[PDB]
DNA sequence: TGTGCGGTGAACCTACGGCT
DNA sequence: AGCCGTAGGTTCACCGCACA
């Protein structure tokens, strides 16, 4: 009936940071996702929401991963979501949007009663055998419900897709990488466990944004991928050109990662009325959807455009520094990790998951082989079957009967019992039997797998290596000397 | 809330009336920013023949009109001044989009009627099976009711000032019985 | 398509929102008193299973499956419609039951939907009860992606019961609600006289009732209502003066008209206090608790006439408010103004065709089921063949074909012996086949006895809706005083 | 926004602070207005050991707290003329709940502390499994947190001065790496 | 100083008829 | 007058950390 002031601080505190660190703001090494994140795609995976169907309202989608799985407000959700779908906010987008999903500018997406989604072909690889006992699942918010704790994430999705979130006592900012050169950083962690940063990084060159532009410098990419923090200098693609007669104007056709054109493109306005730069005569934004990012800048007569150019670095957005601070939960907790780090952690999550896959199917490949082998005896005796089953008053007696008289086990009896009479035709008798050989030879290929440790990394790599040539792509963002 | 565009010639440019963000993220998105300029307003707007002038005038939504078009209104009505020589009216393509198109007309007839007679305000058409342009695709957006090659603009004629004076009467205006009669009479079920 | 009349695209754009707006938003139809947004909620917690027996489901959910695939409108409009029939100051009889903070009479809103959950009420059943029975018509949705009900069963006459108003474009409505056990009466007294006048149905309903309880002033203008479907009724809180101490009294209110807001209506008590537009008054306490009830007191100045006070409250504040009846609704989707008889009659006819429906529906389900029943006698009494039959037979359409004439079956039969489990050719199988074959046999005749007596199909109506009565009736709540 | 009690006697009135409307609307159904006030804020309130004195005083429900309790703050408080023995702190029974009373706390110590060492903050205690008070029915809401005779208030008592003024410094102040190492050290996963 | 992103929270236009 | 209730629309307070 009484509380002290000191002590209720530090353990409301406490319970807010916490569960702002695990189970908000800080991604999984694993998946690298947050739990907003991993719900809204698990909501798109139960609800059938994949590319091949068409797409589903978001008032929906958001409805039923508020409901289920995320007690928080409906405008976090749909937000998160929208983000994933924006191809100038995700390297290798996971959510496929029909709508208005927001622009570069910031401009927010429409209401959610008039966007529409789905899954990318690429999420189908994070939700790959989620349902073969590949993960462990968990108890809702409620009691009523079952969520994944992490998914199989069949690529680095974590480096891929990087990662922005602020927490309580620290935050986390890591860049999204090309998928090609992970993969292949990946192949070469498996061959060799004692492999450096600096070979890794022969592999995995640097950061790779959605919206391309420069790096600057090896130094703080390397920096970065050695101790988990690291400034990274970016720059816009912008050129000099002609424009006639004796006049020039600076061209910026990509700009740093989330930087807002719009924002940007005021911030140079501004520095021109004020008269902090000089040079500029005119300022706009030819942007178009056919076009691409086209930001000219037209330079007076006679004045130097490189220098004009190299002051907006220095003052305007233009030039942005990406500070990394690579900070993920591993083993629940939040740690700054190191590229090899990232890298092993989502090895050796893959490995797990791929044994886990192999177990499961082992199991329901001899569920179905014994029960297989019920409906093979019945069908070799199925004379026999009809008049232990006619004879019997009940289902329970059919039941022993069957079990008595052709040695089955209580689920092979139930089997023949529940077995249709169009079972017996020609056809169908044929395709218990072909099912029952394919399966045999399937049960061989599993045990074989499980058998031996190399074999199943094997696996892991070519399973990598079909990802790597469906999903890699090209590189985006140039790293100068 | 006005998103204009480069150019200051208003013979080749036009503006877009929109209802909201929704709709006006899609336009923003599919335009050409060189000659096609987006004022999102913000759902149904007041309807001037039921509304005293005090009331209009401090009105946000027609506010940003009469500013953006840049020709006064009433008897200080300059056409020479328009910034945009297109007018356009892209409401959705529902019974509410429709709604809020003759509150505009009604509005453009009341305070702005040379503009009309001119030829400058015009209708989109885009296409049905939407609930609002914020449901289309950028793309989709500017092929078929944004990109001049494709798209089928309607130009708002005036033929009978005297017609037209009672169908903004009868429509729009306070007495509901002769709006009553009006259904009555051309209500097809 | 280059060019457009003004006054042309003017007409034809707004008859197209007046129309629209007239039969499939504001205005309730007749037959099930509803508007779209409610039905379609409705129907959205039968599809889902939300009944009364079943735990409460998250209101986002219902909302936004309604408005997927029934409702292409704003959020709001369809949560706020969904709260309305979950409280008890607005709805007669609620449809809706709701769990977490559902607004309350002094203007609050519910809380956000993510808070809230919702399931149907028990009487809500009754509006669905047989409509997977083929009793009402099914019609596209707005995308043609889904299915959705034009009307509701109604076994109960909702309309009257809940009343409704609406703002529509060139007309509104205004229905009062009215007392269940009331309008059941009537529409049976009116199945037994199809020339029943106004005043004889008053008899059975005396006038509108309240789910705000309180008082009614006279009887003429309930009289031209329901003659007319237009009046004035005024409704009159429930007050009493008593004592409080020193030769001191004050007025207690514990009932107010329907559909006014109680701290609204308070604050203009005080109003006229503070502008001296009314004497008398020293105090103004809203003392309403859950376990004390609606309880707003007013205390005089000692000596002063407690009476004379009340009767200017009521001139001068919403202590007294008139309700405007004007009964529009749709009959064959088209607005129209009905009187008390009118609107009966229509129920009456809906309920007739109903159970009609259903009844032919039983009968064809149930020849259906006979059919089947007599192709499975013919497969167990000689179970040895049909067995062979199958067996010899390489596929599926051979087995069919060779089912059908040896065995002199129909389509349906064959494919149905094919279907059959293992499990069904249990010893006691037989016997069970035959007595359901027997029961259908009696069941479709009773069928037919209904459909081929105008009689005796009414009075299947006239029990059905007794039933409702003695199981959803209650007392009435308003008083109705003269004059 | 203040929804006050009927009492003017303040050793019987009780105010009580809710996270909004949402949570208001169980809140004022199921009380007692002879003698509980309600005050529902609009979530998370400004952190005071981070903002500038006069960001504080121009802050709306800053205010409006301040205007309920009519004590003033600082050196211009007076115990005698607060209109409240007893200050309710009922946040939601969440993550997000436990940080906005730390946060009205954190304003409490400040600028009314006489106010905690009085004895006249209160810290309310909703049942768990409940996202908000809005999910709750009037009743059950009142039966386990409001009743005076079941409810079970706990009283904020101040012990140690100088451990207390540590405690605000370390967790609601402007230095990042003393609050993380106070989580590092006191975490348990 | 202001921004990136998941979180707590809420308001006020308008049409319509009737009475680094 | 506003207010009854289905409709179209949207804006701005707060926390938390690390970077220029
Ligand atoms: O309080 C305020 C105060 C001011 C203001 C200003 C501008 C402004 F935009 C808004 C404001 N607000 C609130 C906000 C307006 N709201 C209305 C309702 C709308 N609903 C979303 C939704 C929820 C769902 C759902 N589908 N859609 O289905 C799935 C579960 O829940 C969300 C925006
Ligand atoms: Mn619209
Ligand atoms: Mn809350």
């Amino acid at each position: 009936n009484e509380r002290n002031i000191t002590s209720e601080m530090r353990e409301s505190f406490l319970d807010y940071a916490m569960s702002v660190i695990v189970a908000r703001a800080l991604p999984d090494v694993r998946d690298g996702l947050k739990p907003v994140h991993r719900r809204i795609l698990y909501g798109l995976n139960e609800q059938g929401m994949t590319p091949d169907k068409s797409y589903k309202k978001s008032a929906r989608i958001v409805g039923d991963v508020m409901g289920k799985y995320h007690p928080h407000g409906d405008s976090s959700i749909y937000e998160a979501m929208v983000r994933m779908a924006q191809d100038f906010s995700y390297r290798y987008p996971l959510v496929d949007g029909q709508g208005n999903f927001g622009s570069m500018d910031g401009d927010g997406a429409a209401a959610m009663r008039f966007t529409e989604a789905r899954m990318t072909k690429i999420t189908l690889e994070l939700l790959r055998d989620i349902n073969k006992d590949t993960i462990d699942f968990i108890d809702n918010y409620d009691g009523n419900e079952r969520e994944p704790s992490v998914l199989p994430a069949r690529f680095p999705n974590l480096l891929a897709n990087g990662a922005s979130g602020i927490a309580v006592g620290m935050a986390t900012n890591i860049p999204p990488h090309n998928l090609t050169e992970l993969i292949n950083g990946v192949l070469s962690l498996s061959k060799n466990p004692d492999i450096s940063i600096a070979e890794l990084m022969e592999d995995i060159e640097g950061p790779d944004f959605p919206t391309a532009g420069l790096i600057l410098g090896k130094s703080g990419i390397r920096r970065a991928y050695e101790t988990g923090r690291g400034s990274i200098q970016m720059r816009s693609r912008a050129v000099i050109e002609e424009r006639g007669g004796g006049r020039q104007r600076i061209v910026v056709t990509e700009i740093p990662f989330q930087v807002n054109k719009a924002r940007m493109i005021e911030k140079i306005a501004e520095l021109v009325r004020d008269k902090k730069i000089d040079g500029i005569t005119d300022l706009r934004d030819e942007t178009s959807l056919r076009t691409g990012v086209r930001v000219v800048i037209d330079v007076r007569k006679d004045a130097n455009a490189s220098v004009i150019l190299n002051n907006l670095y220095k003052q305007t957005p233009l030039q942005t520094s990406f500070g990394v601070n690579m900070i993920a939960l591993v083993n629940g907790r939040p740690k700054l990790i190191n590229l090899k780090e990232a890298l092993v952690h989502y090895l050796e999550h893959q490995k797990t998951v791929v044994r886990r896959r192999t177990q499961y199917n082992l199991r329901k490949a001899k569920d179905r082989a014994h029960i297989l082998e019920g409906l093979r005896i019945a069908l070799d005796h199925i004379d026999e079957i009809i008049s232990t089953i006619r004879e019997s008053d009940t289902d329970k007696v059919a039941m022993e009967s069957l079990q008595q008289r052709f040695k089955l086990s209580e689920k092979q009896a139930q089997a023949i019992l529940d077995m249709r009479l169009r079972r017996l035709t020609g056809l169908e008798r044929d395709k218990i039997e072909a099912e029952y050989n394919e399966l045999l030879n399937y049960i061989s290929e599993l045990e074989t797998i499980l058998a031996d440790e190399e074999v199943l990394l094997q696996l892991v790599r070519d399973e990598l290596t079909e990802i790597r040539d469906r999903f890699g792509d090209d590189r985006r963002t140039e790293i100068q000397l | 809330k006005l998103a204009d565009c480069s150019s200051k010639s208003p013979e080749e440019c036009e503006i877009f009336l929109v209802e909201g963000d929704s709709a006006g993220g899609s336009t923003k998105s599919g335009r050409d920013s060189r000659t096609q300029a987006i004022l999102p307003l913000r759902g149904k707007i007041l309807n001037v023949e039921k509304a005293r002038l005090d009331r209009i005038l401090n009105n946000n939504e027609i506010r940003q009109m009469i500013t953006a078009f840049g020709t006064g209104i009433g008897g200080d009505f300059d056409l020479a001044k328009a910034r945009y020589h297109k007018i356009v009216i892209m409401t959705d393509a529902d019974v509410d989009g429709a709604h809020i198109r003759t509150l505009l007309l009604t509005f453009f007839y009341r305070f702005m009627r040379p503009l009309i007679e001119a030829g400058y305000v015009y209708i989109a058409q885009p296409p049905t099976g939407y609930k609002g342009l914020g449901e289309m695709n950028a793309d989709q957006l500017w092929e078929t009711t944004m990109n001049p090659e494709h798209r089928a603009l309607l130009q708002v004629k005036l033929e009978d000032a005297i017609e037209a004076d009672q169908t903004f009467e009868m429509l729009m205006g306070d007495v509901v019985e002769n709006r009553r009669q009006f259904i009555e009479d051309n209500a097809v079920y």
